[PDB]
């Protein structure tokens, strides 16, 4: 459950501008497979579908812990490793 | 870079923000402005980056020693104490190079 | 109407010749009674003078 | 097992009988097997590129590859004589010649654009048919059309050559993903071909979208580009509603039907069924009544000019001749009836060849020779991009900035290879341009062509002794500005890991580049890029309302197909493991109430369109029935034909 922040301003570009860290949880690469869009327009249904936002799955069901899936892909490892070690 | 920096007060400060983008430009700049050499040997060349820099941590009133780089990671992950206004606290602290 | 027809003129060349509907309309005069079942009468000119006026308002 | 036993070594040596697809690829011998699948199927999925240049690595391979495909060049087999040109348009024509051996007639048609299939086609270079004259003689090798694939002396590219390197800008390159400079943008431009049909009958009309109020102009003429996305529009004609619609008929209405393409007409074929003189008296297919007659006069011209060639017992006219001049004289004859799918058709019917140039967009997928796909991320200024600003290469930008993370678990080296060697290249090309003797120049070349491929130099001497003083001169030039081909064949004659040793021990001055803004020395180096086939608009699609089906359920329309629509409007399947998915919410009521009001249910459609179009636009919230849906009243009625009725217990 995603939430749109901008609108493209160019005619010829048709692309969904994803996040990098929800790749994991989508188990999906840029490998250009297309990805379906429902928009949501009921508020209650807003509000029922908000259980499949990103924070929902923060925490991972299995362990109660924080999930990986969300957390820094290999580059971001990488950066933040350089930057720390 | 300033020696020592307090973690409570940067976190409970307004002017927190500020100072996380002021180290960060610092960091990026020093790190365009210098290169890096390899010896490719088992020595190790001497390489000086602001990240490779050691600066001293006040926290709850201790002395932590801890990288540049880790403090500006540091501040990026202590948020919930600014958000909150809740002193950080020595339980919620780990190395931050692994 | 010469000005209505440098509108609809285009048309003119096929549809218009087998049947001018804006004359159609004009020409068509039918009974007329109201509900209190009291009738109407009406010259055409100024019926037609309307139509023009009205087909122009569009 | 022991059946691999059969295999010997020793009897494919200096052999390349066991390649086939890959023979294209430099450095097959490293890439893993999986890559080259790949790349085996990007060959497939490559398009044809306006500014196609010859491979810098190459194999040598690949000309025979482009010679041997005949969908590209036309070749007169034969010594041939033009008898007469006759013109259809000013971008095609009719050649009529005559072999000078056989004495057979034949025929050779140009035009602007060939189409392959959908959207996909490529331009012509038609100047060697254009120079061609009345009485003039064609040899027995000659390339009357070619693609662009090809370029002045039949070299064959599939690709550009690209300044890349691998770097990590701002995560944009996670996974694999491509960063690209607008000056390269320019050179992964590609052809767009479309053959869209529009019928017309006599109930609908043509609409003036192109021309002012003394022109009438319903469609493009043949030089003219589209505007408005819009080749033409459509109404029907009805006396009754015929005095407040026909008028205005320059505007756009919501009754029209509407055809959608862009990009520049290239040919325009108009079959009527319609008698002619209605069409003269028509003022709005005027212009269906010039293209009428343009097409019934070249076939008037055709006959004429022909009539003697076809008609003479002593005589031979190849059977493509015969049958272009036997469908020209049925169109100029009395009583001719066109038929389409199978069915005599009223009105008329159109078919404009559209063609474009589309560039480079993000999302779209460019990949190398070693099965290295990527969708460009980013398409950037080409300044705010990695400079180098150390040494005799300062000002050099990265045309193309590549993932480095996987470049080793993805086993093809081959593409560090080709950089290496295109990146030393650069070295040996700016010491040839340092030094001011030819001899000097020349003997640089030599020397590292036989560091690289002994056989390359070979030759490379041979054709330079060959060679006038000017042409050596403008060889030297353009060798050292342009670039200096390597060959890398696939299987035997590589560049291994010692060679490279070698040539990186002896060349003792070369070393990473030192880049602005960037700490680490990193190189930058041309390799081979393709674009492949798929895009984002290949398979964007978007639906809000759309046809119905005969049970009441949204379904696909052929609308897209027709060029009645601009994108695809095709409805999306919510699948059985995408609702076990959304059962993880526990409001089965919101999800009901989706495919209820999306799909199931009519009323519920309705009452959510007519929330949306009048209320609060930024606060919707919509009110539902609980009437029954049309899926479960067609499972009710087929459990009653089955004799059973599910009922709540």
């Amino acid at each position: 459950y995603l939430k749109i922040g901008l609108i493209k301003k160019d005619y010829k570009d048709l692309t969904l501008g994803i996040s990098n860290n929800l790749l994991s949880a989508l188990s999906g690469d840029y490998d250009g497979d297309v990805l379906n869009i429902i928009p949501v327009f009921d508020n209650k249904m807003k509000e029922h579908f908000s259980l499949l936002s990103p924070q929902n799955f923060l925490v991972d069901r299995n362990n109660g812990r924080f999930n990986g899936d969300f957390d820094l892909q290999k580059d971001q490892i990488l950066g933040i490793f350089i930057l720390n070690n | 870079m300033e020696k020592t920096y307090n973690l409570n007060d940067i976190l409970l400060s307004n002017e927190y923000e500020k100072i996380k983008e002021d180290i960060k430009e610092e960091i990026i700049n020093d790190m365009a402005s210098k290169k890096v050499k390899y010896s490719n040997t088992s020595e190790f060349a001497k390489n000086d980056f602001l990240k490779d820099e050691f600066i001293d941590l006040v926290v709850d009133g201790e002395t932590y020693e801890i990288t540049y780089g880790n403090l500006i990671t540091l501040l990026i992950v202590a948020r919930p104490f600014n958000h909150f206004k809740v002193p950080m606290t020595e339980d919620l602290l780990f190395d931050l190079s692994d | 109407y010469s000005y209505l027809l440098k509108s609809y003129l285009p048309i003119k060349n096929i549809l218009d010749k087998n049947n001018v509907i804006l004359q159609l309309m004009t020409i068509k005069n039918a009974k007329f009674m109201n509900k209190e079942n009291k009738e109407v009468d009406f010259s055409t000119d100024h019926l037609a003078e309307e139509v023009l006026d009205m087909l122009l308002c569009i | 097992m022991d059946d691999i036993s059969v295999i010997k070594n020793e009897d494919y040596e200096g052999s390349h009988r066991f390649l086939a697809e890959e023979l294209l690829m430099p450095n097959a011998n490293k890439t893993d097997g999986n890559r080259s699948t790949m790349f085996c199927s990007h060959l497939a999925q490559a398009v044809t590129l306006q500014k196609a240049e010859p491979p810098l690595v190459y194999t040598n391979f690949e000309n025979q590859v482009g010679k041997y495909s005949t969908a590209g060049y036309r070749k007169a087999n034969s010594n041939y004589k033009v008898i007469e040109k006759i013109y259809k348009n000013d971008y095609n024509y009719v050649l009529i010649v005559q072999d000078q051996e056989t004495g057979e007639y034949t025929l050779f048609e140009r035009a602007e654009c060939e189409f392959l299939t959908e959207h996909y086609g490529f331009q012509w270079d038609n100047d060697k048919i254009d120079s061609l004259k009345k009485d003039d003689t064609i040899e027995k090798d000659t390339v009357l059309y070619k693609n662009t694939c090809y370029d002045e002396n039949m070299n064959f590219g599939y690709g550009v050559n690209l300044n890349a390197a691998y770097f990590s800008y701002k995560n944009e390159t996670l996974e694999d993903a491509i960063v690209i400079s607008e000056s390269a943008a320019k050179k992964l431009g590609t052809f767009s071909v479309n053959k869209v049909k529009v019928s017309v009958n006599t109930n609908d009309i043509l609409l003036n979208l192109y021309g002012d109020n003394e022109n009438y102009k319903g469609f493009p003429d043949i030089g003219e580009h589209i505007k408005n996305q819009i080749i033409a529009s459509r109404r029907r004609f009805d006396y009754n509603t015929a005095l407040y619609e026909l008028k205005n008929l320059n505007e756009m209405r919501d009754s029209d039907t509407p055809f959608f393409a862009d990009g520049k007409i290239v040919d325009i074929e108009i079959f009527s069924n319609v008698p002619e003189e209605e069409l003269k008296v028509q003022k709005y297919n005027e212009q269906v009544l010039y293209y009428i007659n343009k097409q019934k006069e070249f076939s008037n011209n055709v006959y004429q000019k022909l009539k003697k060639i076809v008609e003479g017992k002593d005589n031979n006219v190849s059977d493509k001749l015969l049958h272009f001049y036997n469908n020209c004289k049925m169109r100029i004859d009395e009583n001719i009836s066109y038929t389409y799918q199978n069915s005599k058709f009223s009105g008329f019917i159109m078919e404009f060849t559209i063609l474009e140039e589309e560039p480079l967009n993000k999302g779209s997928k460019i990949t190398g020779r070693y099965g290295n796909k990527g969708v460009i991320s980013k398409i950037l200024p080409d300044d705010q991009m990695p400079t180098v600003a150390e040494g005799r290469f300062k000002g050099l930008k990265a045309d193309i900035c590549l993932n480095p993370l996987g470049v080793f678990n993805r086993l093809n080296p081959s593409q560090l290879i080709e950089q290496e060697l295109n990146w030393i290249a650069k070295f040996i090309r700016k010491d040839m341009e340092e030094a001011g003797s030819n001899e000097e120049k020349v003997s640089i070349l030599l020397d590292f062509l036989n560091r690289v491929n002994k056989e390359e130099t070979e030759l490379m001497e041979e054709f330079i002794n060959s060679l006038n003083k000017t042409e050596l001169e403008e060889f030297l030039n353009d060798i050292i500005e342009n670039g200096i081909p390597i060959c890398q064949k696939p299987f035997f004659g590589n560049i291994g890991l010692d060679e490279l040793w070698e040539l990186y021990n002896h060349y003792d001055h070369i070393d990473y580049f030192k880049c602005e803004g960037i700490s680490t020395p990193l190189i930058i180096g041309e390799i081979y890029m393709v674009r492949l086939k798929h895009e984002p608009h290949s398979k964007f699609s978007a639906r809000s309302t759309s046809f119905m089906n005969l049970r009441g359920l949204p379904a696909k329309s052929k609308n897209f197909k027709e060029h009645k629509d601009l994108y695809s409007k095709t409805p999306v399947r919510i699948g059985n493991m995408e609702i076990s998915n959304l059962s993880l919410t526990n409001e089965m009521g919101s999800i009901m109430d989706m495919l209820n009001s999306y799909s199931n249910n009519e009323t519920n459609r309705r009452e959510l369109i007519m929330q949306l179009l009048t209320g609060n636009p930024f606060d919707t919230n919509i009110d539902l029935s609980d009437v029954e849906s049309g899926t479960s009243k067609i499972l009710k009625s087929l459990f009653t034909c089955l004799g059973l009725s599910i009922d709540d217990v």
